[PDB]
């Protein structure tokens, strides 16, 4: 079924590509190679049934840098509140949010 | 943004040639001038006829030989590497594949068209 | 997700429907199957291109390699069905029954 | 031819003469008058957005010397 | 002297937005001013939203789009 | 939010599917995967991706042409078929516009799970890196690893290419 | 010897240009495995720098490494200034 | 500010073609003893105007067989592609600057083929399906070998923005070290215009009008005009990529100059070509692009690939 | 009147657009067409009046019909004098396409082809010289150039 003639022989076929936190060429990062990282040390050689379940804090935050689900409802969260609070004209926006900020290098 | 509007700018103009063309001359158009073409006389068959093509096997070839340049075209990039020898030695790999893949069908009659 | 994630998924699964649905021509079919492996880049480029993943920056070229053999492989096929029939309808495929 | 076949071929090099003329003299016109800047690459593209920036009037290409650091 | 300008002014947009949040959002009964979606303490570099989530369209549109659209 | 630029793209790419998957006559199919084909290499375009959607362009470019050629060898019909010329291909094209104009509305109006997960929106913009670096494209250097890291993959695309002629061949041989 | 010396008049009298096209070829995969700029080039390619040099923090046990980048350590770019 | 280079464009190309015509009209006249238009405006400088007058004041008329909707959008976008094909040109400054410029020229070039093509089927005559399989096989002729040897010579570029080739060809033309390469881009760029000794999809000598033969008036003026638009984009693109001329940074016109009288004299001389040779028959050309082009292309692509590392000439700018 | 005078001039310019640029369309019938081919050689050079050979009739203005007329081939000549646009002129050359000529009293011959299509100018001989017809041309040009359509359309 898995034949792996790679690890007996030692040749790294298709394993430098298999993972985000390897050996980019120029040395360039992936968006989330901190928490892949993370996750990749915490799960080695526990197996993969132990993985899920000691580890899967490693991956929840794997998977939130990844697609970003709970970042954009806490922004839309605060953006609905914004928007609700300006309707009724009891909040308004700083100068530095509309456009007339003082701008820094 | 900037080539949005450069092809925005040249389809509407090519467009308003168009309506120019089409709605400024005076048109006559009756049954024998809009008829279809064949030199003197009424076509036999309808244009929408079966057309033999007898270059279908290098219709084929040229599917599999246009992506050899998706493969190719990176390498103005892949010289810029550090281990010059594996890239080399890759790319003269693809070319000389190529050149037998063209030898092949060569030899084998497949660039001939079909009689 | 991104509303375009949504986009390009549905667009596979049109062509997937499309493909298994079929009409009297072969070559619509094949059509099918090209815009399913179109769809298949453009999502693969989408992930790849988000993540900043460097290295799988060639693998929708692989795909498209393989896109092109498929499709030689289909013209190849419709050229014996229709020089043994003159016509590429599928109809015609019926001398194996089950 | 023979030089009447010359008037033509003046007019149609006047008629290329224009495209490239006037797309220098508009970049020079709209980028204060120093060749619009070229951003190949996203450090090129920072250097003009921090330009922006720093101007005071959110135009890249006023450039500020040694005489803003007092 | 890039890098310092680029964290300083990340550091300043994060801590406004911080300072808007906490006034838009005190009506709200069970909500945590700042708080981080991750489990982990380290830093987290920001997403593009969350830099430019209560700003203009011309600033985001800048932001995103800007350098892909320079010709 | 920002001028949604990409959800039009998108949607045009969804239309186009739908154009060549009601299967009209191929030769207006080949035109809807031509459109499909130039959308999404704006698409990609939009994210970054220059290299890799104009290939993607040219690439079914050509083999639209071998497509149209092949559908004017051996494709062809008295009259062919547009999408209002049939009533079943007009109404699978409509029930194609439908089916993704209802997809959009229960998607932008409400979250709902589709059929994997579900999605608010907010355009493209929010889920982008907001990283300042570099003299290079990294989709360029990625792509240009394929001689240096990619040696495998190179053989193996070599060879089934060779093999696909060969196999070609093979199959149109006929006797 | 003399076979294929009459192969070759033959090929050069029918079929000059793929006589051309193969000594090409093969002038073009031979002749880079017997320079001496070809190591010249990968030197070259190693000596750009793409990204920034990060330093190392010192602990008084690296004597070859430079502590200011005109110190006398480190590589030096003497050779591709006079090539 | 931006519309008004788009038009200081497209403008003067649509007059270039114009007078292009009355140029090509006159050159090959002298080259058959005879003079050309020299009644309609001094020297016949006023016969291109007449020319459009007359084509877009006469009826256009729709066949009877015809798709409306193809044969409508065909020429439509011939014309659009057309002028399209010139913005990422760099005269010495482009109108719009690409990191990847050959490869979109390469891209929508591919693209235009569809516009012959789509009027041909669309005429629904039999003429102009022969125009249009025609130009399905020249495309399949040429294309490979067009591409590979754009690769080979900009590899010593070492990238594909068009306004690198400027600084390529400091010191020396391209030329001088690519003229094999050279040679063979010129044939392919004769065949990829459609111009003789590779007029295949007009053919008119052999299908009377080929592809465009139904069409007439306006619209048949815009297949004109794009074709000869073409011609001149192409003989710019060949006189950027191998003849470098030399830009001063302070005074561009200097540069326009130069790029103006080069691509005028691949003009003409393609316009020489056309008054000197026979017609090609369109299976000899995809045997000529095949068995002769092609292996010469890949050895030279493999001599090109090995060259800069061989002499440590590998140019700049991953 | 303002708008008499600007039609007036648009008539110009249209009448000279159309009698610069005379296209006849490629057709020819018999000994006749040699002369057609001699008055486009280099001696007199139609070209240069703006006068150029097109294959199509779509893109064709003008028909010489250069030669016998049989019957055989009147429904093909009327055929492609109807699929020519509009303006389209029509030019009669040699006594064969005039009234019959020499073959006038033939079974299979039409006696001129003004019984199949209206023509415009007529020109004798048998041939008549490449000069003729190049005067037979130029009078065509000056018959376009006295057209008042839009004079016409102002005065309805
Ligand atoms: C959402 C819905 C999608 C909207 C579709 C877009 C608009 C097209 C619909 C109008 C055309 C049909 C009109 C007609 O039948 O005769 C007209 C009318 C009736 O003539 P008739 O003799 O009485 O009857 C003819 C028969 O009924 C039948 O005669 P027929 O044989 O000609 O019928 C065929 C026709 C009939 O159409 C239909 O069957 C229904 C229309 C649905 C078509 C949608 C299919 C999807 C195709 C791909 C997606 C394209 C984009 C769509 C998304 C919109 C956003 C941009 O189908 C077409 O050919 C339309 C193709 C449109 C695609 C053009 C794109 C150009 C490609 C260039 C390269 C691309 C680069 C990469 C990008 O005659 C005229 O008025 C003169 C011609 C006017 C046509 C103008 C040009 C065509 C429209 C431009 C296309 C839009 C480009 C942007
Ligand atoms: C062997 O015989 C033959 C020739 O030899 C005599 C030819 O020349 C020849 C080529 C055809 C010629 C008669 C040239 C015809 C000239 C064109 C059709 C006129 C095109 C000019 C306009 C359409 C261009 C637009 C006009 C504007 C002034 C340009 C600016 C545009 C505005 C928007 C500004 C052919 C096919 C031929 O067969
Ligand atoms: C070079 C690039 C730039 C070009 C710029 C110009 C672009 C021009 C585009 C093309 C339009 C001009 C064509 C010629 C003029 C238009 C004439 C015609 O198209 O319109 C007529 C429109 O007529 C309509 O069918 C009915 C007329 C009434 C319509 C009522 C609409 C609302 C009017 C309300 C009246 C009160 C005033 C409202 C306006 C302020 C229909 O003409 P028709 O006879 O078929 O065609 C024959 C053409 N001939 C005669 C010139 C040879
Ligand atoms: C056990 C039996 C062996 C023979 C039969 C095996 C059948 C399979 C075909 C060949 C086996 C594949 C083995 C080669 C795997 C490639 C990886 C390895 O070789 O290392 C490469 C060494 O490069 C070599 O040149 C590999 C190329 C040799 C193969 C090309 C020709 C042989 C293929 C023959 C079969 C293919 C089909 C038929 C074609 C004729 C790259 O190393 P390097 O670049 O240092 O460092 C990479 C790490 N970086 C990126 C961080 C720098
Ligand atoms: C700007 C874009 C939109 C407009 C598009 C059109 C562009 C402008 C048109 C260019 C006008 C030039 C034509 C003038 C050439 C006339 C030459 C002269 O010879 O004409 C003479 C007299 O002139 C003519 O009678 C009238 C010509 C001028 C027409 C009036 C001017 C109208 C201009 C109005 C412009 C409006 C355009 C449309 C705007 C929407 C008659 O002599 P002719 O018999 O030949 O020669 C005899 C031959 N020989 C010498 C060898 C013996
Ligand atoms: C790109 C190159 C060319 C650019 C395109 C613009 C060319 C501009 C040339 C303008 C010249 C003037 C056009 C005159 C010809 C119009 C068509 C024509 O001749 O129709 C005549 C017709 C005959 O009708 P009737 O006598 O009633 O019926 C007889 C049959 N039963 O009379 C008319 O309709 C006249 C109408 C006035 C024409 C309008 C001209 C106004 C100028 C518009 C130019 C547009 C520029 C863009
Ligand atoms: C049609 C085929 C579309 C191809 C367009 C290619 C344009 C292009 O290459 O410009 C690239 C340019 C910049 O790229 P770089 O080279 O990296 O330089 C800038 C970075 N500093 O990218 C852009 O500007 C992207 C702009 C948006 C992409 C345009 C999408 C066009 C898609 C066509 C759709 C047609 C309209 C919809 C309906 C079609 C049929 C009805
Ligand atoms: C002037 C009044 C304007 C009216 C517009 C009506 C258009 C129309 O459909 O009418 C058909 C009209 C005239 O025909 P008739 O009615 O028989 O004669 C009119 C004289 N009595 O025909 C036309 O001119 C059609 C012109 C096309 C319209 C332009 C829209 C097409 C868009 C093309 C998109 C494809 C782009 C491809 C390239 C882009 C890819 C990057
Ligand atoms: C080691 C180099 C390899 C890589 C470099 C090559 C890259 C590209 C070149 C290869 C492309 C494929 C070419 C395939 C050759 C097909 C041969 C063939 O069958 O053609 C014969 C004709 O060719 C032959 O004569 C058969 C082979 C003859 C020998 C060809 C060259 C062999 C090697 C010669 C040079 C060797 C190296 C150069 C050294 C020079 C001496 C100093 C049939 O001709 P038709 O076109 O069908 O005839 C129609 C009209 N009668
Ligand atoms: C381009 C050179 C000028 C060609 C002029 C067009 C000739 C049209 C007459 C047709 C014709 C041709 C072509 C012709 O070749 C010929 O001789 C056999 C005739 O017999 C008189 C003809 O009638
Ligand atoms: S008129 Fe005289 S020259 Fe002309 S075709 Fe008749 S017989 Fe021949």
């Amino acid at each position: 079924p898995f034949f792996d003639v790679q690890k007996r022989l030692g040749l790294d076929l298709d394993r430098w590509m298999t993972i985000q936190s390897a050996e980019q060429p120029h040395k360039i990062p992936g968006r989330c190679h901190a928490f892949e990282k993370e996750w990749i040390e915490c799960a080695h050689g526990i197996g993969g049934i132990r993985a899920e379940k000691e580890c899967k804090i490693e991956f929840d935050d794997f998977v939130e840098c990844l697609l970003r689900q709970k970042t954009m409802k806490r922004l839309s969260a605060i953006k609905r509140q914004r928007d609700k609070l300006i309707k009724e004209g009891k909040y308004t926006p700083p100068p530095h949010h509309l456009g007339k900020e003082d701008p820094r290098p | 943004m900037n080539i949005m509007l450069t092809l925005l700018t040249n389809v509407t103009l090519a467009s308003l040639l168009v309506l120019i063309a089409f709605w400024l001359p005076q048109l006559n158009a009756y049954s024998e001038k809009t008829s279809p073409y064949e030199c003197g006389f009424d076509p036999m068959g309808s244009a929408r006829l079966p057309f033999s093509m007898k270059f279908f096997l290098v219709a084929i070839t040229f599917l599999l030989f246009d992506l050899e340049i998706a493969l190719l075209l990176p390498l103005p990039w892949a010289s810029q590497t550090n281990n010059l020898k594996t890239m080399l030695t890759m790319a003269l790999f693809l070319l000389i594949l190529l050149a037998a893949s063209l030898a092949y069908e060569w030899t084998q009659k497949g660039l001939e068209w079909a009689e | 997700m991104p509303l375009v994630y949504m986009n390009i998924i549905m667009a596979f699964a049109i062509a997937l429907a499309g493909l298994l649905m079929y009409r009297s021509h072969l070559m619509s079919s094949l059509l099918c199957l090209e815009g399913m492996m179109l769809s298949l880049f453009i999502m693969s480029t989408l992930i790849i291109l988000n993540t900043h993943f460097t290295l799988a920056n060639m693998m929708p070229i692989i795909l498209l390699v393989f896109a092109a053999c498929e499709a030689a492989l289909g013209l190849s096929l419709l050229v014996m069905v229709s020089n043994t029939y003159g016509t590429d309808y599928v109809q015609n495929l019926n001398l194996l029954q089950c | 031819m023979w030089f009447e076949i010359l008037p033509g071929i003046a007019v149609m090099a006047a008629c290329l003469f224009i495209p490239g003329m006037a797309t220098a003299h508009i970049h020079k016109f709209t980028n204060g008058g120093k060749e619009k800047r070229v951003a190949h690459f996203s450090y090129q593209w920072n250097l003009m957005e921090r330009d922006r920036r720093i101007s005071g009037v959110n135009r890249y290409h006023v450039t500020k010397g040694l005489e803003n650091i007092d | 002297l890039f890098q310092a300008e680029k964290d300083r002014r990340v550091l300043q947009m994060l801590r406004e937005n911080l300072e808007e949040e906490a006034i838009i959002m005190k009506d709200v009964p069970d909500w945590k001013v700042g708080e981080s979606v991750f489990h982990t303490t380290r830093w987290v570099t920001p997403m593009m939203g969350e830099l430019y989530g209560l700003r203009t369209n011309e600033e985001i549109l800048s932001a995103t789009y800007g350098f892909i659209w320079y010709t | 939010m920002t001028m949604y630029i990409a959800f039009i793209l998108s949607t045009i790419f969804v239309i186009g599917f739908v154009g060549f998957s009601s299967k009209p006559s191929p030769i207006y199919g080949g035109l809807g995967l031509i459109v499909s084909g130039g959308v999404g290499c704006g698409i990609v375009l939009n994210f970054g991706g220059s290299f890799l959607g104009l290939m993607v362009f040219l690439i079914y470019l050509g083999g639209m042409l071998v497509v149209f050629g092949y559908t004017t060898a051996m494709a062809t019909e008295m009259y062919p078929e547009v999408w209002v010329s049939n009533k079943t291909v007009f109404g699978a094209f409509v029930s194609g516009l439908m089916m993704e104009f209802c997809m959009v509305y229960y998607a932008l109006k409400e979250e709902e799970v589709e059929i994997i997960f579900k999605f608010n929106g907010l355009g493209d913009w929010v889920i982008y890196d907001t990283g300042d670096s570099g003299f290079f494209s990294e989709e360029a250097m990625g792509i240009a690893a394929l001689y240096s890291y990619g040696t495998w993959l190179v053989i193996v695309t070599g060879w089934s290419l060779l093999i696909g002629v060969v196999v070609i061949m093979e199959i149109t041989r006929g006797n | 010897a003399g076979r294929i010396a009459s192969f070759l008049k033959n090929a050069w009298a029918k079929e000059p240009v793929l006589v051309a096209s193969f000594a090409i070829g093969g002038l073009a995969i031979i002749l880079p495995s017997l320079s001496p700029y070809t190591n010249y080039a990968i030197r070259i390619n190693r000596a750009t720098p793409y990204n920034y040099p990060v330093p190392l923090r010192d602990d008084g046990n690296m004597p070859d490494v430079p502590s200011h980048p005109q110190d006398p350590q480190g590589p030096s770019l003497e050779w591709l200034k006079n090539l | 500010m931006f519309m008004i280079n788009i038009l200081s464009l497209i403008i003067p190309i649509l007059l270039a073609v114009a007078f292009l015509t009355l140029v090509e009209r006159k050159v090959l006249g002298y080259m058959q003893l005879r003079k050309g238009p020299n009644v309609v405006g001094p020297y016949g400088l006023l016969q291109p105007i007449a020319d459009a007058l007359k084509l877009f004041t006469k009826e256009p008329l729709r066949p009877a067989t015809s798709s409306i909707s193809m044969f409508i959008i065909a020429p439509i976008l011939a014309l659009s592609l057309a002028l399209t094909m010139w913005v990422p040109l760099p005269m010495p400054y482009p109108l719009i600057n690409m990191n990847l410029g050959v490869l979109f020229m390469l891209a929508m070039s591919s693209l235009a083929v569809y516009s012959i093509l789509w009027s041909g089927w669309a005429s629904n005559s039999k003429y102009a399906l022969i125009g249009a399989l025609r130009a399905v096989a020249q495309t399949i002729s040429y294309e490979v070998t067009l591409a590979i040897i754009l690769l080979s010579v900009l590899l010593m570029n070492g990238s594909y923005t068009l306004s690198t080739l400027i600084t390529t060809q400091e010191h020396i033309w391209m030329i001088f070290t690519s003229w094999p390469l050279a040679m063979m881009w010129f044939i392919s760029t004769l065949a990829e215009t459609n111009r003789a000794p590779f007029d295949l999809t007009e053919g008119e000598s052999e299908l009377v009008s080929g592809f465009n033969v139904e069409y007439a008036a306006g619209p048949f003026a815009m297949f004109f005009m794009a074709e000869y638009a073409n011609i001149i984009m192409m003989n710019a693109f060949t006189a950027i990529l191998f003849l470098g001329a030399s830009h001063d940074p302070h005074t561009p016109e200097l540069y326009t100059i130069n790029f103006v009288l080069k691509t005028l004299a691949l003009t003409i001389t393609f316009l020489w070509i056309r008054a000197s040779y026979p017609r090609f028959r369109y299976d000899q050309l995809m045997h000529l692009l095949w068995k002769s082009f092609l292996p010469l292309t890949l050895a030279l692509c493999m001599w090109h690939i090995s060259l800069p590392i061989m002499t440590a000439s590998i140019p700049p700018q991953s | 009147s303002r708008g008499e005078y600007v039609v007036a001039k648009l008539d110009d310019l249209v009448n000279w657009a159309r009698r610069s640029s005379l296209w006849p369309m490629t057709f020819g019938l018999a000994c006749c067409a040699v002369e057609m081919m001699h008055m486009a050689a280099p001696r007199y050079d139609m070209d240069r009046f703006g006068v150029v050979f097109r294959a199509s009739p779509r893109q064709s203005d003008v028909m010489i019909v250069a030669g016998t007329l049989t019957n055989k081939m009147a429904p093909a000549l009327r055929k492609v004098y109807d699929q020519m646009p509009e303006p389209r002129y029509v030019v009669s050359m040699g006594s064969c396409a005039n009234g019959g000529g020499y073959y006038h009293y033939s079974y299979s011959v039409v006696r001129g082809c003004d019984r199949i299509v209206p023509v415009d100018i007529y020109v004798p001989g048998c041939p008549p010289t490449a000069e003729a017809l190049l005067y037979g041309i130029l009078q065509l040009q000056r018959k376009i150039k006295r057209e008042k359509r839009l004079r016409i359309w102002y005065r309805r």
